[PDB]
C-alpha cells in the first residue's frame, strides 16, 4: 500500500515516470529541495524513472535496471514485512567461549558501588532484618568481608518481583 | 498539498530532532493537526540504530502520560518510517522563556511540577531521557507541559550503568561531559535543575562561549543566585545542581521540598490520593484472570504501601569484590591463569570486561557471572563481580563462583 | 470463618519486605562462628546450605545453642570444648543420629493458609520461603509476621462475633501444666526445661509469688553475645540483668478482655506471649501468636 518516492537532488520541475502507470509524466510537490510523491502500490517489484527539467535521470541511492536499448530505470522492493514496523525493523536487523588469554587504563569507579546497604544505620523503631530500598545498579554486585580465621562472607543484593533480598553467605 | 500519509496531509517542518525530520500532518477530511516524524530506513541501518528506534517505538506505545507526546501509530513504508503523534500548537518551553521576560513563581512551578511528573514516569517505566531542555519541553494551547525527543534515551538495566555522552553540553550533567559511568536518574535532575534555573531567572547557569572554559563550569558547580528569587527555591536548586551525583537531590526529595509542596496537583504522582482514582495503575495485565477484581488489588497495594515501617527501614566494614594496587596488565594476567585450575570458559567483550561461565557437578546447570575491572582513586584497582540472569540455587551458585576465585588468587 | 477465606486468598509473597537481610551457613562452617554472627547481624535463625549435596538441609536457630550448651556443659572452670571445635554438619550428625528431619518450606506464589497450617502442624516458629524457579530463599516466615499482616487487613473485611467474646468464653491458650522457673534459679536448670517440655518461654517468679520477668529461648544469646556462655552455674536474674534496667513489668491480659484487644496488645508491643490474669493478680496461663493463629484456621 503506501511506497514513497523522494528525490534528492535539485531542480524545479520533476516527474515521475514508471510501471504503475504507462510511463506518464506525474507532478512532484516540493518543500525545500525535496520532490516527494506518497502512492499506493501492491506487493512485488515496481520500476520507475524520473523526468527531471526537460531530462531523464535516476536516483543513485537506490538500485538500478539497463535495458538491451540502454535505458536505466530504479527497481523498489514491495515486501509484506515492509509495511509491519516489528517486521520491517526485524528485516533491517538482518543487514563460542574460548578458554585462552587476550594501552588506555580501565574506567573509574562510580560512587553508586561505594554505597553499601550493610554498612548504612538502620533506627532501633523496627525489625533488625529490615533495609532501606536499593539502587537499581548496585543489584548482583558482590560485597565481601575482610577474610577472618579460615571464613569467607559474601553478600549480594537481588531482585525476585518487585522485593529485593540481601543474602549473606558464612562460607569457610 | 498532495503528499498524503494515513489520511493526513504533511505540511510545513516543525524542526529536526536526534533522528528524523518532525512535519505538521493535516487531516483531509476533518483538519485535525498531528505530528509527523519522518525515520529513514537508510539513515538508521547506516549508523547501527536499529535496536535504539526498536526500544523508542516500544516504550510510546505503551506510555501514557498527560505530560509525555502521545504516539498515535507508527506507519512503515518500503524506504522511510512516518510516526504519528500529538500536536501541541504551543511550541517550545524555550521560545516562552524568550517571549517573556521571566517566568512567575506562580506559573513556572506549575510547569516545573508538569515536568518532573513525566520525568518520574519515565524512570519508574526503567527509561532514561538524557536530553531535557526547554528545547525538548514543549507547550499547548492549555499551557501545559509535554516532553518530547526519545532519540538519546537509554532503558536503565539491574547493576549496568550507562556512559554514552547525550545532551547539549550546558544541560549536561558534570559526569556526562567527563565522560565517565552513570547510574541514570542523577543526570535528569542535573538537566531539570537547569530547566527550573531558567525558568525563574531567564539564562542559563553554566554558560561560556569558550567550550573548555564552559565545562570547568559545570564540574566545579558554581551558579549564581539572584536576589528576587526566595531562600526556599535557592536551597532547591543548590541540591539538584550538586557535582556529587551522591549528594544530588531525588524525586522523593524534590516532591518532600516545602516550594514544590505548593499547589501540587494530587493527580501527578502515585503516592498521592486522587491517582488511584483518576490513573490507571496497568493492574489489568496481572488482573487479567477470570468488574470488581480491579479495585480489590488497588485497595490492597494502598494498604501495603502505606506501611512503610512494614516493608521499609527508617562492626567490621564491607567492600565490593577485591583490591590491587598492582599494573592493570598483571591484574589481568593473574585471572586469567586462576580459572585454567577450576576450568572455566570465558567470553572476551573488552580488555578489562570478561563474560565468565562454569558448570556445576552437582546441579549440572551452567553458572554464569560478569567480571570488570574499575580503577579508584590513583594507582589502586578493583575487580568488580556481577551475577548473569539467564536443583540448587541460582544466588549460592554465584557465591561459591565468587568464593573459588578469590581463594586462587 | 472470615479470616481463613482472606489466607486462602493471600500469597505468601506479599508478606516479604520490599528490602530484606537473609543470613546462611554453609554445614563445614565452625558452630561457634555461626551464633556469633547471628547477634553481629541481629537474626534470630539462619537457612542451612550444604555445599556437597548443593540444597538447603535445615534452620539454625537458637534452640539448637541451648541444646549444645545443656548437653555438653560440665563446669566455669573447664570449656565447653565441643561448642569450641564442633562445625555445624559434625553436630547436625549428633542431633539427626536420634531422628533426622525434612526440610520444611513454603513457595512464594502458595496460599498463607498452606503457611500458617505448615508452622502449627510441624510445631516451628520459623518457615523459610523458597522460590521453586531459582532455588533461593527469599524470606524467614514467622507467626509474628502474619499476625502484623492481618492487623493490616481489619478493617477491609467484616469483624466476627468471636472478636467481641472474652478469653474466658473461648479458651484460647495453654493453661494447664505451665513451666515455670524461680528468681535464683541456674541457666543449666532454666535450658534442661527448655530442651525437656519443649516450650520456648519460662516465666520467672520471686520468693514473695509474683511474677517478676520472662526468660525467654532469645535470651541465651546474650550469654554467646557478652561471651558469659562459659558460666551456667548463675543464676536467672543475672542472665537477664543486661536487660533488666530498660524493663518496667512482663505483659498482661486478662480472662473477661476481648480477643481484639489481647491482638492489638501483641502486635503493638511486639512480643510473642502474653500471661492470663484472673481479678487482680492470679495466672491462669500463657496465650501466644501460635494459639492466636491457630483459632483463626480451625
Ligand atoms: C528543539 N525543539 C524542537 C521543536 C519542534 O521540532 C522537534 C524536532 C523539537 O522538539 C523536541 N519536535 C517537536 C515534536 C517532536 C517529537 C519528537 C522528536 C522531536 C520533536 C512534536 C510532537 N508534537 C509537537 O507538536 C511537535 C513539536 C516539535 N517541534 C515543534 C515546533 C512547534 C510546534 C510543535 C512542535
Ligand atoms: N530529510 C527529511 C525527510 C523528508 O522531508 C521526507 C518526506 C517529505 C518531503 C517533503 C514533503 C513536502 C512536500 C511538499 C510540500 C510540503 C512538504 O512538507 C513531505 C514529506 C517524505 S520521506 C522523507 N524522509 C526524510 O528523511
Ligand atoms: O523453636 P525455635 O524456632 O527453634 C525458637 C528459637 C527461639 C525461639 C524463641 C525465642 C523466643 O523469644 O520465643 N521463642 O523459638
Ligand atoms: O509455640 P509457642 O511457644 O506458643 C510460640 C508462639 C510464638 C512463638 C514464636 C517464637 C518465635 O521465635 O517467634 N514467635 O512461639
Amino acid at each position: 500500500r503506501p511506497t514513497v518516492f523522494r528525490w534528492t537532488g535539485g531542480g524545479k520541475e520533476v516527474y515521475l515516470s514508471g510501471s504503475f502507470n504507462n510511463w506518464s509524466k506525474l507532478p512532484l510537490t516540493r518543500s525545500h529541495n525535496n520532490f516527494v510523491a506518497i502512492l499506493d502500490l501492491p506487493e512485488g517489484e515496481h520500476q520507475y524513472k524520473f523526468f527531471v527539467d526537460g531530462q531523464w535521470t535516476h536516483d543513485p541511492s537506490e538500485p538500478i535496471v539497463t535495458s538491451q536499448l540502454g535505458t536505466v530505470n530504479n527497481i523498489i522492493q514491495v515486501k509484506k514485512t515492509d509495511f509491519e514496523v516489528f517486521d520491517a525493523l526485524m528485516v533491517d536487523s538482518q543487514k563460542q567461549e574460548p578458554y585462552v588469554c587476550k594501552f588506555r587504563a580501565p574506567p573509574i569507579l562510580p560512587p553508586h558501588l561505594l554505597q553499601v546497604i550493610l554498612n548504612k544505620d538502620t533506627g532501633i523503631s523496627c525489625d533488625p532484618a529490615l533495609l532501606p530500598e536499593p539502587n537499581h545498579v548496585m543489584l548482583n554486585h558482590l560485597y565481601a568481608l575482610s577474610i577472618k580465621d579460615g571464613v569467607m562472607v559474601l553478600s549480594a543484593t537481588h531482585r525476585y518481583k518487585k522485593k529485593y533480598v540481601t543474602t549473606l553467605l558464612y562460607k569457610p | 498539498g498532495r503528499v498524503k500519509i494515513g489520511h493526513y496531509v504533511l505540511g510545513d517542518t516543525l524542526g529536526v530532532g536526534t533522528f528524523g525530520k518532525v512535519k505538521i500532518g493535516e487531516h483531509q477530511l476533518t483538519g485535525h493537526k498531528v505530528a509527523v516524524k519522518i525515520l529513514n530506513r537508510q539513515k538508521i541501518r547506516s549508523l547501527d540504530v536499529v535496536g535504539k528506534i526498536k526500544r523508542e517505538i516500544q516504550n510510546l506505545k505503551l506510555f501514557r502520560h498527560p505530560h509525555i507526546i502521545k504516539l498515535y501509530q507508527v506507519i512503515s513504508t518500503p524506504t522511510d518510517f512516518f510516526m504519528v503523534m500529538e500536536y501541541v500548537s504551543g511550541g517550545e518551553l524555550f521560545d516562552y522563556i524568550c517571549k517573556h521576560g521571566r517566568v512567575e513563581e506562580m506559573e513556572a512551578r506549575r510547569l516545573f511540577q508538569q515536568i518532573l511528573s513525566a520525568v518520574d514516569y519515565c524512570h519508574r517505566h526503567m527509561v532514561v531521557h538524557r536530553d531535557l531542555k526547554p528545547e525538548n519541553v514543549l507547550l499547548d494551547a492549555h499551557m501545559n507541559a509535554k516532553i518530547a525527543d526519545f532519540g538519546l534515551s537509554n532503558m536503565m538495566s539491574d547493576g549496568e550503568f550507562l556512559r554514552t555522552s547525550c545532551g547539549s553540553p550546558n544541560y549536561a550533567a558534570p559526569e556526562v561531559i567527563s565522560g565517565r559511568l552513570y547510574a541514570g536518574p542523577e543526570v535528569d535532575i542535573w538537566s531539570c535543575g537547569v530547566i527550573l534555573y531558567a525558568l525563574l531567572c531567564g539564562t542559563l547557569p553554566f554558560d561560556d562561549e569558550h567550550v573548555p572554559t564552559l565545562f570547568k563550569k559545570i564540574r566545579g558547580g558554581v551558579f549564581y543566585i539572584p536576589e528576587y528569587l526566595n531562600r526556599s527555591v535557592a536551597t532547591l536548586l543548590m541540591h539538584m545542581l550538586q557535582v556529587d551525583p551522591l549528594k544530588r537531590a531525588t524525586i522523593k526529595d524534590i516532591r518532600e521540598h516545602e516550594w514544590f509542596k505548593q499547589g501540587l496537583p494530587s493527580y501527578l504522582f502515585p503516592e498521592d490520593p486522587s491517582y488511584d482514582a483518576n490513573v490507571i495503575d496497568d493492574e489489568a495485565v496481572k488482573e487479567v484472570c477470570e468488574a470488581v477484581a480491579y479495585h480489590l488489588i488497588i485497595d490492597n497495594r494502598r494498604i501495603m504501601n502505606q506501611a512503610s515501617e512494614f516493608y521499609l527501614a527508617s562492626k567490621a566494614k564491607w567492600h565490593l569484590g577485591i583490591r590491587s594496587q598492582s599494573k592493570p596488565y598483571d591484574i589481568m594476567a593473574e585471572v586469567y591463569r586462576a580459572m585454567k585450575q577450576l576450568d572455566f570458559e570465558w567470553k572476551v567483550v573488552n580488555a578489562y570486561h570478561l563474560r565468565v561461565r562454569r558448570k556445576n557437578p552437582v546441579t549440572g546447570n551452567y553458572v554464569k557471572m560478569s567480571l570488570q575491572l574499575y580503577l579508584v582513586d590513583n594507582r589502586s584497582y578493583l575487580l568488580d563481580f556481577k551475577s548473569i540472569d539467564d536443583l540448587g540455587s541460582h544466588t549460592m551458585d554465584f557465591f561459591e563462583m565468587c568464593a573459588s576465585l578469590i581463594t586462587t588468587l | 470463618s472470615v479470616y481463613t477465606s482472606f489466607m486462602k486468598s493471600h500469597r505468601c509473597y506479599d508478606l516479604i519486605p520490599t528490602s530484606s537481610k537473609l543470613v546462611v551457613f554453609d554445614t563445614s562452617l565452625q558452630v561457634k562462628k555461626a551464633f556469633f554472627a547471628l547477634v553481629t547481624n541481629g537474626v534470630r535463625a539462619a537457612p542451612l546450605w550444604d555445599s556437597k549435596k548443593q540444597s538447603f538441609v535445615g534452620m539454625l536457630t537458637i534452640t539448637d545453642f541451648i541444646n549444645i550448651l545443656h548437653r555438653y556443659y560440665k563446669s566455669a572452670l573447664v570449656q565447653i570444648y565441643e561448642l569450641e571445635e564442633h562445625k555445624i554438619e559434625t553436630w547436625r550428625e549428633v542431633y539427626l543420629q536420634d531422628s533426622f528431619k525434612p526440610l520444611v518450606c513454603i513457595s512464594p506464589n502458595a496460599s498463607l493458609f498452606d503457611a500458617v497450617s505448615s508452622l502449627i502442624r510441624n510445631k516451628i516458629h520459623r518457615l523459610p520461603v523458597i522460590d521453586p524457579e531459582s532455588g533461593n530463599t527469599l524470606y524467614i516466615l514467622t507467626h509474628k509476621r502474619i499476625l502484623k499482616f492481618l492487623k493490616l487487613f481489619i478493617t477491609e473485611f467484616p469483624k466476627p462475633e468471636f472478636m467481641s467474646k472474652s478469653l474466658e468464653e473461648l479458651q484460647i491458650g495453654t493453661y494447664a501444666n505451665i513451666a515455670m522457673v524461680r528468681t535464683t534459679t541456674p541457666v543449666y536448670v532454666a535450658l534442661g526445661i527448655f530442651v525437656q517440655h519443649r516450650v520456648s518461654a519460662l516465666p520467672v517468679v520471686d520468693e514473695k509469688g509474683r511474677v517478676v520477668d520472662i526468660y525467654s529461648k532469645f535470651d541465651v544469646i546474650n550469654l554467646a553475645a557478652e561471651k558469659t556462655y562459659n558460666n551456667l552455674d548463675v543464676s536467672v536474674t543475672k542472665a537477664l540483668q543486661h536487660r533488666s534496667h530498660y524493663f518496667e513489668g512482663v505483659l498482661k491480659c486478662y480472662l473477661h478482655e476481648t480477643l481484639e484487644t489481647i491482638i492489638n496488645r501483641l502486635v503493638e508491643a511486639e512480643v510473642h506471649r502474653l500471661v492470663v490474669v484472673d481479678e487482680n493478680d492470679v495466672v491462669k496461663g500463657i496465650v501466644s501468636l501460635s494459639d492466636i493463629l491457630q483459632a483463626l484456621v480451625l
